[PDB]
This record gives C-alpha cells, sequence and structure tokens, in this order.
C-alpha cells in the first residue's frame, strides 16, 4: 500500500498518520533513526535518501502508486483530495489557505524555540506571547464545531497538532480558551482518532529529533 | 469594467508582494496599492503600519493583506491562491495540482534560507556557505522542471510566479547561479516576455523598489 517515510519522531508526520487513519487508507510506515551521539547519526536516511527517486528528496515523503509526494502541506492536500477532506466554496477554501499557511506560521515558531540553545531565556519571551496567539485561533473557531465549518477537513488536523502540541509545553494555555480545549477533546473523540490513540502505532512523543533542546529524544 | 480596486497592503519593498503584483499584473486585476515606510535609523520605526495593524478588520493581522470587498485576506500563498483561483490559474489535473502544493512549499524553504541568509548580521559569514549550497538545490528545480513550459508542466500557475521571484533574486545575489542551467534560464526569459510582465519589469516605481526592508544585510536598497 502507501508508504509514509519519516524520522521515528511525532513532529511533522503526526498530522499526516491522523489523517492517513482516519480515511482508513491502507499505509505502511518507514521510521528513521537517528543518532544519539554527538555525531547524531542520519545515515540510515542518507544512504536512502537519493535512492527513493524523489524530485525534491525530503522527510516526510509519501509514495502511492506512482506518486511520490514531499512536503507536510503538499501530503495533506493530497490524501485531503483523494479524500474530499478539502473546502469547496470559495469561503471555505479561503480559510483553509490562510489557516495552513498560519498555522505552520505557529508550528515554525515553536521549532526554533525548541532547538535553539538559550531555551531557558527563550521559553518565557514564548509563553507571554502565547495567548495572544491563541486568541486569534479561538476567535477564528468561534462557536464552529470545526474551523471551516460543520465538516471536518484536512485543516483541523494541523490545528489538532499544533494547538496539542503547545498544551503539552504548557498544560494551563489552553484552559482560558475553553473553545479550543473542547476542539482537542472533539478531536481525540473520533472513533478512529481514539481507536489509533489506543494502538500501539501512535507514537505521540518524542516531539523533535535528538538534537532539539526541548522535547528531543 | 472589472473596477475592482481590491487593496493591496506591505511594505515599500518588493519582498514577499513581487510575486503577489506580477500575478494582479497579468491577469489584468484592478488594484490599489498601500505601501507602508519603516524607519532607516537604528530605531526601525513600523509604527506606520502598527497603527492601523488592528483596523483592517484582518482576522490574522498581518503583511502582506489583501482587502477585495468582503474577502480580506492574510498570508502571502492564500493571497496568491486566492486571485490565482479566480482567473483558474491553479492545477487542472490531479498531477499539476501535486506539483503545484509541492512547489509551493518548496519555493518556501528555498525563500527562507536566503532571507534568513539576507537578514542575518553574519550575512558575510553565511555567504560563502548558502552558494557552496547553492547549485544544489537550483539543480533540483531544472530537474524538476523538465522538457515542461512551466512548473505546473503545459499551464501557467500562481507556482510560476513565486518560483520566478526567488530564482531572481538568487539571480540577482549570484548572476552566474543559472548558467549551468539553460532550463531554468529559458524559464526566466518565458516569463519576462509575457506583455504584462515586460511592461511592469520595465516601470518606474518598480524599478526604485528595494529588494528587501532597511534592516536587511542585503538587498536593502533599490538596484536596477
Amino acid at each position: 500500500p502507501m508508504t509514509l517515510g519519516y524520522w521515528n519522531i511525532r513532529g511533522l508526520a503526526h498530522s499526516i498518520r491522523l489523517l492517513l487513519e482516519y480515511t482508513d487508507s491502507s499505509y505502511e510506515e518507514k521510521k528513521y533513526t537517528m543518532g544519539d551521539a554527538p555525531d547524531y547519526d542520519r545515515s540510515q536516511w542518507l544512504n536512502e535518501k537519493f535512492k527513493l527517486g524523489l524530485d525534491f528528496p525530503n522527510l516526510p515523503y509519501l509514495i502511492d502508486g506512482t506518486h511520490k509526494i514531499t512536503q507536510s502541506n503538499a501530503i495533506l492536500r493530497y490524501i485531503a483530495r483523494k479524500h474530499n477532506l478539502c473546502g469547496e466554496s470559495e469561503k471555505e477554501q479561503i480559510r483553509e489557505d490562510i489557516l495552513e499557511n498560519q498555522f505552520m506560521d505557529s508550528r515554525m515558531q515553536l521549532a526554533k524555540l525548541c532547538y535553539d540553545p538559550d531555551f531557558e531565556k527563550l521559553k518565557p519571551e514564548y509563553l507571554q506571547a502565547l495567548p495572544e496567539m491563541l486568541k486569534l485561533y479561538s476567535q477564528f473557531l468561534g462557536k464552529q464545531p470545526w474551523f471551516l465549518g460543520d465538516k471536518i477537513t484536512f485543516v483541523d488536523f494541523i490545528a489538532y497538532d499544533v494547538l496539542e502540541r503547545n498544551q503539552v509545553f504548557e498544560p494551563s494555555c489552553l484552559d482560558a480558551f475553553p473553545n479550543l480545549k473542547d476542539f482537542i477533546s472533539r478531536f481525540e473523540g473520533l472513533e478512529k482518532i481514539s481507536a489509533y490513540m489506543k494502538s500501539s502505532r501512535f507514537l505521540p512523543r518524542p516531539v523533535f529529533t535528538k538534537m532539539a533542546v526541548w522535547g528531543n529524544k | 469594467s472589472c473596477e475592482s480596486s481590491m487593496v493591496l497592503g506591505y511594505w515599500d519593498i518588493r519582498g514577499l508582494a513581487h510575486a503577489i503584483r506580477l500575478l494582479l499584473e497579468f491577469t489584468d486585476t484592478s488594484y490599489e496599492e498601500k505601501r507602508y515606510t519603516c524607519g532607516e535609523a537604528p530605531d526601525y520605526d513600523r509604527s506606520q503600519w502598527l497603527d492601523v495593524k488592528f483596523k483592517l478588520d484582518l482576522d490574522f493581522p498581518n503583511l502582506p493583506y489583501l482587502l477585495d470587498g468582503k474577502n480580506k485576506i492574510t498570508q502571502s500563498n492564500a493571497i496568491l491562491r486566492y486571485i490565482a483561483r479566480k482567473h483558474n490559474m491553479c492545477g487542472e489535473t490531479e498531477e499539476e495540482k501535486i506539483r503545484v502544493d509541492i512547489i509551493e512549499n518548496q519555493v518556501m524553504d528555498f525563500r527562507t534560507q536566503l532571507i534568513r541568509l539576507c537578514y542575518s548580521s553574519d550575512h558575510e559569514k553565511l555567504k560563502p556557505q548558502y552558494l557552496e549550497e547553492l547549485p544544489g538545490q537550483l539543480k533540483q528545480f531544472s530537474m524538476f522542471l523538465g522538457k515542461f513550459s512551466w512548473f505546473a508542466g503545459e499551464k501557467l500557475t500562481f507556482v510560476d510566479f513565486l518560483t520566478y521571484d526567488i530564482l531572481d533574486q538568487n539571480r540577482i545575489f549570484d548572476p552566474k547561479c543559472l548558467d549551468e542551467f539553460p532550463n531554468l534560464k529559458a524559464f526566466m526569459c518565458r516569463f519576462e516576455a509575457l506583455e504584462k510582465i515586460a511592461a511592469y519589469l520595465q516601470s518606474d516605481q518598480f524599478c526604485k523598489m528595494p529588494i528587501n526592508n532597511k534592516m536587511a544585510q542585503w538587498g536593502n536598497k533599490p538596484v536596477c
């Protein structure tokens, strides 16, 4: 079936795995292990990196028959279209586009922080700024069940990943925003998601690669 | 006429809005532009933006932004996709769509490295590293393009505007970079040859726009 290749980490593969499960897509995973020693040995990937025939060799990648796609957002949009989990009307599409980018923004914001050596002093800087970020997402969500309205689209899988990840970084962050806290619950409450979360194939952590200051391993 | 006069707001810089301005021009989209100035002194005073920032009714206040009547968009790729969608300049077939989605995110990865290199204070010491790694990235773009007219295959889409912008900036940084890639060079000419693009590229205001904002360690001044 389909093959998903990425590090044995949550990272950028989280949203993809979730989407795959939700859609009951038959797939296999090719997990790559990274070195722990000073030399974070990535040979396991590198030795295979150029032998896969991808146009732009990178992790994660999805191989579906003759299709070999890379880039998280491209993989999600592919599976989404394949299962009709995308916005239809121009309005939904606008929300979908702004959110996709906006959520990548937040992801990179946390990522850089967690990999930056000055994590200790930078953490506070991040924490105090966090609320205004969540405020915008809460307001945008409003009283809707899902970000694109009543229908759950691929954008929600990006949302869950970044929001839930921030919550593990700081449990109380979503308290002041019950709106967003209920989202996570509702999402994890989906039959296929809950089932997958009971499965050994879950892998919720580590968050980042072994060379991150926070959430490594 | 269309007379939409949708307002495009961004700094008085080429930067991210370059691909958007080009797309608007190409598709004959009637628009009005709002340029924000920055401080040149050590205190890069960006209050000009900050004053109106929370008064534009944007769900996520940011730059650039596009106000098309009841539709207010932010995030570059969302703006490009929006305008392009209205003119069917996105992939029509599953194969074209895949290419578009890969390119869009790929040029993002590429551009980020450049921005980082150009804005960083260590711009000089980092400069060589970027260059020694540059041909590899350009290589992949040539390999991906192949014998197609456009990156989406045989159809002009928004991703061509994005690819052009980043290849142009790199071309400016190192004119010789595209030489070993006659594939890319043909793309650049073919793109700049489009009536609307050619006219705009010769335009006065275009020539007076800096590549990057004043605080950038490169391209912060107008070039030709």
